[PDB]
Formats: C-alpha cells, structure tokens, sequence
RNA sequence: GGAGCG
C-alpha cells in the first residue's frame, strides 16, 4: 500500500527530471510535500508548482527547470540533533558546498543550513541537490 | 488489490466535484429523511436505500440534500441494526457455505472459501468492537451464526 | 425601528455607516411589495466599506448564520435594490462565523471542523461569489514566494458576476489576506 | 485572387500527394498528423510541413560554405531530386548507397566532414543517420508518418515515398534556400521546372 | 501526444473526455439523470421504461427521454 | 570555479542543452549545435542567427525534432522573426 | 573504421 506519499512525490520528480520532462504530476498531495517543494523552490531547484483541488487529497503539477540532479527521502525518519547534522551532510550530499538536507523540526520544515542558524534539531525528511 | 485474491480491479463510483444538490432537485431535507426512515422500517439496509433514492427519486447523494449519510440518519431515529450491514452479509455468506458444505464433504474449494469468509468476518468484527459498534463480548459462533442472520 | 434591523455583537452601538445600511434596509421592507414578506424576518449584524479600485467601494454586509439560508432565496433581488440605493457600490452578504484557534499541545478540548480557519475561509469564498457556484480551485506557488488561488465559476451565472470579479478579489483579500482571481472555464 | 507564397506551395503539395501518409503513425510524428480517415491513412498537416520547410531553409542559408552540406537518398525515386537540389543550392549530393565509415574513417578516400546532412527517408537512410551521430553532424530529413525520429534534428512531415512528392519537396526547398540568399526573386514561382526533379525511369 | 507537447493543467476537453473517470485531473462521473420522473442513466432497478444492464440501462424506444 | 579572490579555476565552461539543460561533455559526439538564420522584411538572410545546442541524450531519444520546434516557436516571437 | 567491459 501507499506508505510514504513523500517518497512517491520525490521519486516521480526524479524520474521525470532524468527523462527531461518539463512538468510532472504528484498524487496524492500533502502539506509535507508542499513544504518540501517550497524549500526546493527557494533555492532555485524547481520552478512554479500548482496545487489542484479535487475534494479528496489534491494534486500537484511541478514545473521542472533541469537543475535538479537528485531528490529522495530518508526512511525511516531518524532523529538528528544539531551536532549530528555534519555527519549526515558528509553522507548524503555531493560536497560541502551545495545540496540540502530537509529536516522537520519543531520550528517547521527547513533545510539543514537554516537549522544550524536557528540551532534546532529534528528528523530527516529527505535531500536534494 | 483484493484482500483475498490477486485481482487488481479499480472499478468504483466517482463522486462529482459539486457537493450541492442540482437546481432541478426540489425535495427538501425533511422529506428525504422521512423516506429514509420509511424504507428502514420496511427492512431495507443503508446500501439499498440509497439505490432506490438514486434510481427512483433522482437523489444522487443523500448527504448533498440532508447533510448526513444514511446510516447516521437511521441511528438518530433508533433504526440502525445491531449488527452492521456489511458484517451481516459476511455472516450470511458463511452460513450459506457451511450449509452447502455439510452435504458436500469433498468440495474442498468451498472449504477453502469458507476459511477466507470467516477470517474476513473476524477482521471486520474486531474493528467494530474497537469502535464500539458491537457489544464488547460479541463473538461469532459457527454453531449459532445461522440464528443471527436470516 | 430601523435599528431593529441591526444586531451588532455584544449589543454594540452601530456606526454612522451601519445605520445607513440598516435605514436603507428598512425602506425596502415597506416600499417594495415584492420584498415585503421576505425581509420581515431578515436582519444584519454589521456592514463595512472596502476600496476596490478607481475610487470604487464595496459594501460587505455580514449576516447571522441562522439567516444565511434565507438571504439566498432573496439574494439576487435584494442586491439589485440595495445597489441602486448605494449607487456605484456592490453589495456582498457573508454569514458570520467563528474561527476557534487550535487547541494547545496535549489539550483534551475539541474543536468542530467548521470552526477551523481553513473551513471558514473556504465557506466565506462560497458566500462571496453568490449566485455563481465554484467548480474548481487552483493554487499557484510562485518562485518569489507568494501564492495565488484561481477559482473557477460556473458560466451559467456569468451575467450576475462577470462585473464583480474585481470586488470579489478585493473583498476576499481583506477578509482572508489571500490573493484570488476568478475565471470561467470554456464550455 | 492572388495566392500567397504559402497557399501556392500548399496547392502544389496537394497535387503531388505530399499530404498522404502511411497507415501507421510514429508516436513522435503524431504532432504533425492532422486526422486519420476511415481508410486508415493519416493525413499530414501541410500547414506544418510548409513551416518546417522554412525552418530547414533558415538552417541551410546559415551555412557559409554550401559544399559542407551533404544531401543523399537511398531509394531510386529520390536519387534525381537530390542531384538537382545540389545543383542549384551548391550542396554535395550523394545518390545511391552510403559507404560505411564515410563520416568516421579519416583514412578512406570518401571521408567527409559535413556541417549539415539532408536525407530523404530516415528509415532507408539509417546508416548515414546512425553514423552522423559520431561526428556532431546535425541532420535534416523528410519524415513520413511511420518514420523513426532518432537522431533527426529537423523533421519535415511529408510523404517521402511517391516520386512526385519527393521531387516537389526538394524543388520547394531549393527555391526557399535561393530566395533567402537573394539569388532569385521572391514569390511562389521559379524559372526552373519541377519536372526536372521527378524520377526518370529507364 | 508527447509529454512536452501537452499541458497537464489545461488538457484538451476531448482528451479528458476519453480518459477513465478516475484518472482525469478531477474525477468526474460519466452517468447522469434524465426525465421521461427522473431516471438514472445506469439504473440498477427496473423502472417498463428502463431495463438494467451491465452498463447504461436499456431505455424503451417508445418514450422520449430528456437529459438534465 | 572561482577562487576566493575571484580568478576562474575552470578549464572551460561546457555548453548546456537548450532543451534539457544538461551539460555537454567533450566526448558527447552525438551533440549538435544548430544555427537558424534571421530574415529581413523582404525575406533575405541578414547574417544573424540563433544558436541551439542539443545533447546526445535528447537526440538519441528522438525528441530533438519536437524540442527544436518548441524552442523556435518561442524564440522567433521574441526577435521579431516570423 | 564499426561492435563488445573483455
Ligand atoms: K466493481
Ligand atoms: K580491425
Ligand atoms: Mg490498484
Ligand atoms: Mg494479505
Ligand atoms: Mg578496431
């Protein structure tokens, strides 16, 4: 059955990006997916995405711009304190200069660089670069 | 897919985006609920009450007219059956297979399907007990199942 | 008796504009024979002006929730009579609704789903486009950070709403704080 | 009334059955097909065929040295059009069979390094199309409804089977290339006769 | 149609027409009601005005039905 | 790329495919760079053109034809060509 | 020169 809607959303985008598609549909939608996209959008990894209301769960169409190398979830959602963020980046990211790990913290869903600035820990959702 | 087979069918109803009743539907909510109670007293179940309303009264969705589902309306009038409709039909099927199986001891196909039906009864009965739609001590008994249904 | 057409919450004193709306409401009750019977029970509980554009105003009249269903039956006719009295203005009726804040962490207190902020904002949007019925919604998340919602209206009621799309967008932003643009799907 | 340059070419292409496609349509050619008739034959949208001819001509005129352009056909019906196309546009025609290694083997006598490659049918000219993908050589090709679009940069949707269709297509393309050079006067007319491009059986 | 020659948000009205009712951008039923006394197009009940079948109910030639 | 001072530290900047935005490497011999000439009011080549680069990946997929058609349908409307 | 990690 559908276990992680976030994994389906990110896996669909990653496959679409590699095939060179301009758009891609994500179904179902969730507020976790929307907040994950916003983090990617702010760093200029996706374009404009649009939420369609269908009275059940909604759907999202995401515009791709060819800048996204990979995006995936980390399952299970391990706990990550501020002191352990460095180890996770050394594992999941291409280098110490680009790529973001998305965390869900009590202050909201954010990338690992913002988490260090606010000095807040949480759980890993996924990553992209 | 299916719980107890390899089927992967997707056929189902598709509710429209418009939750409000059509402009050509003039019946009011009090009138609809009067008919729902009228049919329940005749023995009809929530599933076959909605079918009559859709096919003979133009009421596509009762919730659009009354704001509540059919079962909720019946409960408010003390007409909800003690055993939920879906659980009732599973028990009736299990009774039918057992009655057939007593005269056909070599029908191993039926014996296989009886196991699936009864395991489906126990999974649904467990859920209804957790939600308190069945008596806490309610238990399905093959010996006395035929007295409940029919 | 013109103050019997207004019931402001907490028995507050109507402002200089509410009395005008209430006074205008009383006149239609007796002057217009067609609206004589219906308007007897109806009464309001607030009214305000909102600037739209080009020195244009919109009269947003709030209504008791219990009466929200009675105004609809006389919404199309009543707005025509009030707009002529309030020349160069658009009349909009929105039933009053409470927005209970979410309970704190580990609180047993429950909150009906209708009192949620999202449920109220959606309900306001439906009362804002009367008689037009919403047939679809889109929310576009722009790269800059802002988001804008697009609402599709049934083209059947296009003559009674095509000229109000600017008032709907302006009125909704003040009551919700969200950008909205209305459109009619091709048919 | 007077017919524009596009209406005249489309009128000429209709007479040559340039719009008649195959009974099968490749999924990357559906965008050019207009409609399918009960016979099962697809009808190519001649409006888009004319537009792709203009785009192809713009690419051809941008080539400073026409000798860098190579136009070839494998089937006999197009062996006459390519020779005449190269005669007026100054290109280098290769009619007949393509020798493997022409674009890759630097030591064989027939070695060439074209800047552009024009073909009559991707299905029959699969060898030069496959070999052009080893030397950064863009390719223009006339593509029917059931033509593979692999390694085809500009595909002109047309009937590349009939003898009249092949001749007319190269006649129009040659005129467009010259008109864009200023060598001949604008308009749908040309002093050269189209019949010089049709296949002359023994 | 190729993926990049189509817009997922504004598909042609003819394309969504032939898609499965559950696979459209917004789910929509293919059924409807009609006058003759409303009758469901896929009625499972015998009204003899309509005869239920595996799909749309078989209507009678005699009476004329108006969609609504 | 750029040192902390500002000096460039790359041998070269590879081209990006005009359709997929992929980098074109030095051994991608299936990639092609195309030029579309510009015309004047009369319709004669004016020495100006727009350049398009395609990677071997998209050309091998057979999507170069449709990609070029879309990229030209937009560009020509911007530079006045038609 | 083409094909194959060989
Ligand atoms: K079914
Ligand atoms: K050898
Ligand atoms: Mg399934
Ligand atoms: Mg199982
Ligand atoms: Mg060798």
């Amino acid at each position: 059955v559908r276990v992680s809607v976030l994994n389906d959303a990110l896996k669909s985008m990653y496959n679409a990006e590699k095939a060179g598609k301009a758009q891609v549909e994500l179904r179902p939608s969730s507020k976790v997916i929307i907040k994950f996209l916003i983090v990617m959008q702010k760093h200029g990894y996706i374009g404009d995405f649009q939420y369609v209301d269908d009275h059940r769960v909604g759907k999202i169409v995401v515009e791709l711009n060819g800048r996204l190398n990979k995006c995936g979830v980390i399952s299970p959602r391990f706990d990550v304190g501020v002191a352990t963020i460095e180890g996770w980046t050394a594992r999941l990211l291409p280098s110490r200069q680009f790529g973001y790990i998305v965390l869900t913290t009590s202050a909201g869903i954010m990338d690992h660089e913002e988490a260090r600035r606010k000095n807040v820990g949480g759980k890993v959702l996924g990553f992209f670069y | 897919g299916r719980m107890h087979s390899r089927g992967k069918g997707i056929s189902a109803s598709a509710l429209p985006y418009k939750r409000t009743p059509p402009s050509w539907l003039k019946i009011s909510a009090p009138d609809v609920e009067d008919n729902i109670c009228k049919f329940a007293k005749k023995g009809l179940t929530p599933s076959q009450i909605g079918v009559i309303l859709r096919d003979s009264h133009g009421i596509a969705q009762v919730k659009s007219v009354t704001g509540s589902k059919i079962l909720r309306i019946l409960k408010a009038h003390g007409l909800a059956p003690e055993i939920p409709e879906d659980l009732y039909h599973l028990i009736k099927k299990a009774v039918a297979i057992r009655k057939h199986l007593e005269r056909n001891r070599k029908d191993k196909d039926s014996k296989f399907r009886l196991i699936l039906v009864e395991s489906r009864i126990h999974r649904l009965a467990r859920y209804y007990k957790k939600t308190k739609k069945l008596p806490p001590v309610w238990k399905y008994e093959s010996t006395t199942a035929s007295t409940l249904v029919a | 008796t013109s103050k019997q057409k207004i019931h402001k919450d907490k028995a507050a004193e109507p402002s200089e504009h509410e009395v005008s709306v209430g006074q205008a409401f009383f006149d239609l009750e007796n002057t217009n024979q067609e609206l004589k019977s219906e308007l007897k029970d109806l009464y309001i509980n607030s009214a305000t002006q909102i600037d739209v554009s080009g020195n244009r105003k919109a009269v947003v009249i709030h209504v008791p929730y219990r009466l929200r269903k009675a105004f609809r039956k006389v919404h199309v006719r009543l707005v025509r009579e009030l707009e002529k009295k309030f020349s160069g203005k658009d009349v909009i009726f929105i039933a009053t609704r409470r927005i209970v804040r979410p309970p704190k962490r580990g609180s047993a207190a429950q909150r009906p789903r209708t009192r949620t902020l999202t449920s109220v904002h959606d309900a306001i949007l439906e009362d804002l486009v009367v008689p037009a019925e919403i047939v679809g919604k889109r929310t576009r998340y722009r790269v800059d950070g802002s988001k804008i919602m697009k609402v599709y209206l049934d083209p059947k009621e296009r003559n009674n709403t095509e000229y109000k799309l600017e008032t709907f967008s302006a009125v909704y932003r003040k009551l919700s704080g969200k950008d909205v643009v209305f459109e009619y799907p091709i048919t | 009334r007077t017919l524009s340059t596009k209406e005249a070419d489309i009128q000429m292409m209709l007479a040559a059955e340039v719009h008649l496609g195959t009974k099968n349509c490749d999924f990357q050619m559906e965008r050019y097909a207009f409609k399918r008739r009960n016979d099962g034959i697809y009808i190519i949208n001649l409006g888009k065929t004319w537009e792709k001819l203009q785009m192809a001509a713009r690419v051809i005129v941008a080539i400073e040295n026409p000798q860098d352009i190579i136009v070839q056909s494998a089937r006999p019906y197009g062996q006459r059009a390519v020779l005449k196309f190269a005669q007026y546009t100054g290109a280098h025609a290769i009619a007949g069979r393509h020798t493997p290694g022409t674009f890759t083997n630097q030591l064989q006598t027939s070695y060439s390094e074209p800047r552009l490659l024009i073909l009559t049918d991707p299905r029959t000219d699969h060898q030069p199309i496959k070999e052009a993908a080893l030397g950064n050589i863009p390719t223009i090709a006339f593509c029917d409804t059931d033509s593979p679009m692999r390694y085809v940069d500009i595909g002109i949707p047309a009937n590349n089977k009939g003898k009249h269709s092949i001749g007319v297509l190269f006649w129009i393309l040659a005129r467009m290339v010259l008109q864009m050079r200023g060598a001949i006067n604008q308009g749908p007319k040309w002093d050269v006769m189209v019949d010089l491009f049709f296949y002359r059986e023994p | 149609v190729l993926p990049n020659d189509v817009d997922l948000l504004n598909p042609p009205a003819e394309h969504e027409k032939k898609k499965h009712k559950l696979k459209r951008l917004v789910q929509s039923p293919n059924s409807f009601f009609m006058d003759v006394t409303t009758v469901f197009s896929h009625s499972q009940t015998v009204v003899v005005l309509c005869q239920p079948t595996g799909g749309r109910a078989r209507l009678i030639e005699g009476c004329s039905f108006r969609r609504k | 790329m750029q040192n902390d001072e500002g000096q460039n530290m790359d041998l070269y900047i590879p081209r990006k495919c005009s359709a997929t935005n992929r980098l074109i490497t030095s051994k991608d011999h299936a990639s092609v760079q195309l030029n579309v000439g510009h015309l004047d009011e009369s319709g004669v080549y004016t020495g100006q053109f727009t350049t398009y680069a395609l990677c071997g990946f998209i050309r091998a997929q057979g999507d170069a034809d449709s990609a070029m058609d879309r990229l030209w349908q937009k560009k020509k409307a911007e530079v006045g060509q038609q």
